């Protein structure tokens, strides 16, 4: 029998503003004596949700204990105890879950890559990818929006964070938004939002579309004055050349 | 009484002739007037044009869409409403400050600016040259050598 | 029974430069809050910031970063009365740091046209001087 | 006593021009009475080679059955069965096997993607990403080349194969080659190759290298060429003015 304690994910933590502890028990021959009770180090009673997963092919069972606690307790590295008294276990098992120790923090650097021209040449489909690189906590949720409307997770995939090469402790991940060529052809604006703990605001957003030259510069160039100078200079070249030729001919006579 | 108007992405950094969808979400029902503001000038009425300003009414929501957007469309966009509540309590939206972006690859701008700096330095040099040319030429034409007969600092002067 | 000035609909600031927000209201000294959000409908509730400083309720970012783009709308409570603002939008742009060449597109292109006109005229006049000189020296030789 | 059937691999078929059908049986208490032979669905006996490895530390022996038959019959999905009998087995363990389910078998479609200009703006590092998508087999080996030399795994990282949305049973992968900022200035050759079973030439490679691959867009550069010709014409006008000035000075002097 192997028992583990699993902290809740970042997505649910931000969604419900209430962390859910886990008391994962495995390899249970019997479940009639199963009892998962959750408590803190001070002994404060707490409600425990008990749910049983499907039986494993080998015949072993599993169960998890869910307890609703505020996220601030997790931020204060508060300790919690799950008490399990099972007939297969010779003695009751006491364990503690808390926030891990201090570790270097780095907010993610989001980067949204547009599809390559070669990919568009097959006129089949487009896969918009936004690279999220350089975050120390692996708990990162990346979503995508279409015209500000949420996109189901069946239309895109997000690779699990993998350690950053050349820099230990940092993690990077990708997210591919496969979009039909008809939808991308209409000048759609596609964005990926990155919810992550180390972010100063806990959430950011990056955009890209057909423009691909979406540099922010307000209005600096492109005015009609450029055309005015071009035309007046064409005239200037003509007059200068004519003047030089007339000067040469007046030197002649 | 009539101050529950909603709006959409306000900054809306866009390239010339691009597409975004506006609306006028509200919790009331009455007369509506689209208004456009540029800079610090006074509010002005908008005029509908097909394929340039699309106006579809989704019940209580007044959808809007502006195609062929140019630099003259830079400014603030919002939808007014009329509240004839026996007090002339006339309310308005908040705003949508549209911006038009210059596409200088954020990099060619440096090259152009360096080039114009070169040309106006060339102005300084050439204008000094073509102001010293006429006097020094009419001195010889009318007929420097006298000053030499009359040292390096004086020649520079 | 109360209103609040919406403030600028958008805002711009250089990277690494301080950006200060604003919340103007008619109240005497009424409860104020900062509720950061994003552009459109996301899956996360608005993120409340700190309480601000001063009577106005002004934010302060001593060293803003690229991640700080988004709406910043201020929340005001005045004796159990709630009212929502409109929301600003922080953003960085990294403008051009080169002011030597007479800042202003119109300025530089106009002085370029003036360059052409004045250079052509001040080159033409020497031609008249040269032809006058040639005539006068030819008269001198004779 | 567990009997396992190992389908032949394509490597020796490509090299030795023959396929080996392996009947690997482990957990064998004794082998002096073992009788293992290959057979067919229609009862046709096959030539079986018996090869026995050393004793397993758990106290159980093992045996194998090796047969060589033409690849074309195996490509025709013929059901071959290996007969395993032993003194400790109350019933023989006849495992029925054939070709595993063949699928659409589409070859990868590599679309090298350039780095984001926003990332390059930091002047610190750039990531070159080559999306490899649209292959049926799980196995795939992405390698990057530098100036014709293979890039070791110590510098780059690649994502494990994951199913692609919109087409069940269709796989895809990814990759990322972190490069330093002065590496991206130098215009080195960044290319990633892909090894796959379904590739008609067995190897494919895309080329997005140097420092810029180009991008065609809409209007956008028209005023750019206008500015270039304006600068050229200012240059010509300056040259003509200088020529006229020098001619005038030489005639005067
Ligand atoms: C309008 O106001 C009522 C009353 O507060 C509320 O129930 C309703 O949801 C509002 N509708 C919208 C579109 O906000
Ligand atoms: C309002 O908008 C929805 C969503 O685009 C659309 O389905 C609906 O038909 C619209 N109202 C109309 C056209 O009556
Ligand atoms: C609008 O309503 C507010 C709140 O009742 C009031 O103070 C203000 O004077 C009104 N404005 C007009 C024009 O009636
Ligand atoms: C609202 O007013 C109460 C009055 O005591 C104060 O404690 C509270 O901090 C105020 N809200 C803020 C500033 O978040
Ligand atoms: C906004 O997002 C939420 C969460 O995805 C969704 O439930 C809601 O329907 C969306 N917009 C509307 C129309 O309320």
């Amino acid at each position: 029998i192997l028992t583990f304690t699993i902290p809740p994910s970042f997505a649910d933590i931000f969604l419900s503003k209430s962390a859910n502890l886990t008391c994962l028990v495995s390899n249970l021959a019997t479940y009639e004596t199963l009892n998962i009770s959750w408590a803190s180090q001070s002994g404060e009673p707490l409600e425990t949700k008990i749910k049983i997963m499907e039986s494993h092919p080998n015949g072993t069972f599993s169960a998890k204990g869910v307890a609703s606690v505020c996220v601030e307790d997790w931020n204060n590295r508060k300790e919690f105890v799950c008490t399990v008294t099972h007939r297969d276990l010779p003695s009751p098992q006491k364990k503690f879950i808390s926030k891990p120790n201090e570790v270097h923090k780095h907010p993610p650097a989001v980067y949204l890559l547009p599809p390559a021209r070669e990919q568009l040449n097959l006129r089949e489909s487009a896969t918009v990818t936004c690279l999220v690189k350089g975050f120390s906590p692996a708990d990162i949720s990346v979503q995508w929006l279409q015209r500000g409307q949420l996109l189901p997770q069946e239309k895109y995939v997000t690779s699990a964070p993998m350690p950053e090469p050349g820099a230990p402790g940092f993690y990077f991940t990708h997210s591919i938004l496969t979009v039909t060529e008809e939808e991308w052809n209409s000048g759609e604006t596609y964005t990926c939002v990155v919810g992550h703990e180390a972010l100063p605001h806990l959430v950011t957003e990056r955009t890209v579309d057909k423009s691909t030259e979406g540099e922010v510069n307000a209005e600096e160039e492109g005015f009609e004055n450029l055309w005015t100078t071009a035309s007046t200079f064409i005239v200037l070249f003509l007059l200068s050349l004519f003047y030089s030729t007339t000067v040469t001919l007046f030197k002649v006579k | 009484p009539c101050s529950q108007i909603w709006q959409h992405p306000r900054f809306a950094a866009k390239k010339r002739s691009s597409m975004v969808k506006f609306h006028c979400y509200t919790n009331h029902s009455g007369a509506l007037t689209w208004f456009r503001k540029r800079g610090s000038q006074q509010p002005q009425e908008l005029v509908s044009e097909e394929g340039r300003i699309v106006q579809t009414q989704n019940g209580s929501v007044y959808t809007l869409t502006i195609q062929n957007i140019q630099y003259e469309d830079n400014g603030i966009y919002f939808c007014k409403q009329k509240c004839d509540s026996a007090n002339h309590n006339v309310t308005d939206s908040c705003g949508t400050e549209l911006l038009v972006l210059g596409f200088s690859t954020l990099d060619q701008l440096k090259r152009r600016n360096t080039l114009k700096d070169g040309i106006i330095l060339i102005q300084t040099l050439l204008i000094i040259l073509f102001i010293i040319v006429p006097i020094f030429l009419l001195l010889d034409k009318d007929d420097g050598l006298n000053i030499d007969q009359t040292e390096d600092i004086v020649t520079l002067r | 029974a109360l209103r609040v000035e919406g403030g600028p609909p958008s805002l711009t600031v250089n990277l690494g430069e301080e950006a200060r927000l604003t919340c103007e209201n008619n109240g005497r000294n009424p409860n104020i809050t900062w509720w950061f959000s994003l552009q459109s409908n996301i899956t996360w509730p608005p993120v409340p910031l700190g309480p601000g400083q001063g009577t106005t309720g002004q934010l302060f970012f001593p060293e803003v970063n690229k991640n700080h783009r988004g709406l910043y709308w201020c929340q005001v409570i005045e004796n159990n009365i709630l009212k929502r603002s409109c929301g600003t939008y922080l953003r960085v742009r990294n403008p051009v740091p080169r002011p030597f060449l007479d800042m202003g597109e119109g300025t530089k292109n106009r002085i370029i046209t003036a360059e052409g006109i004045i250079l052509l005229f001040c080159a033409v006049v020497p031609g008249t001087l040269l032809l006058f000189r040639k005539r006068w020296q030819n008269e001198k030789f004779g």
